[PDB]
């Protein structure tokens, strides 16, 4: 199985 | 806190379990920090030099799913428990710190930012405690000095009946 990006962050 | 942070959602379980399984991700990907997740886990990987880093005991040694397949770790150290893949275009690469600054911010899963004081290379104290359960899937976030540069990745809480005091952090001179 691979890792999977599921959501993310941003940064200011 | 100085530093602000908002999180979007970009799959859900089907979408993530069916990524796992094709190792292909055709979403546009953006953010310094991604939200990760495996069948077991969850976990963030925090985007420095166009690198993507993380915890190894997370990802231990899979690979992450991108636009063109697959990708290959191109840093795996299972003593320091850090692994790295080269960051899919789009990721917005941070900056190493250096500064030497003691004031410290962490950045959570769930976007909050919360202040740490620095006690040694790789440990921090919370200036408030928090429950454990609120730094679960954190691992892989940053550790920010003022400026918005990374000083290290979160690598495990130290805790007592379920309060975190302090986080353990893999510096960023190891990366
Ligand atoms: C990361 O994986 C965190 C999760 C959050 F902090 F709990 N890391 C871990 O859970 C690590 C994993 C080991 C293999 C390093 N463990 C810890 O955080 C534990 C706490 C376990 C508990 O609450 O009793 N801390 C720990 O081992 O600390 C010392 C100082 C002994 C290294 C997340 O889940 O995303």
């Amino acid at each position: 199985g691979s890792v999977v990006i599921v959501g993310r962050i941003i940064l200011s | 806190a100085p530093i602000t942070a908002y999180s979007q959602q970009t799959r859900g379980l089907l979408g993530c379990i069916i990524t796992s399984l094709t190792g292909r991700d055709k979403n546009q990907v953006d953010g310094e920090v991604q939200v990760l997740s495996t069948a077991t886990q969850s976990f963030l990987a925090t985007c420095v030099n166009g690198v993507c880093w993380t915890v190894y005991h997370g990802a231990g040694s899979k690979t992450l799913a991108g636009p063109k397949g697959p990708i290959t770790q191109m840093y795996t150290n299972v003593d320091q428990d850090l692994v790295g893949w080269p960051a899919p275009p789009g990721a917005r690469s941070m900056t190493p710190c250096t500064c030497g600054s003691s004031d410290l911010y962490l950045v959570t899963r769930h976007a909050d930012v919360i202040p740490v004081r620095r006690r040694g290379d790789s440990r921090g104290s919370l200036l408030s405690p928090r429950p454990v359960s609120y730094l679960k899937g954190s691992s892989g976030g940053p550790l920010l000095c003022p400026s918005g540069h990374v000083v290290g990745i979160f690598r495990a809480a130290v805790c007592t009946r379920g309060v975190a005091k302090a986080v353990d952090f893999i510096p960023v001179e190891s990366m």
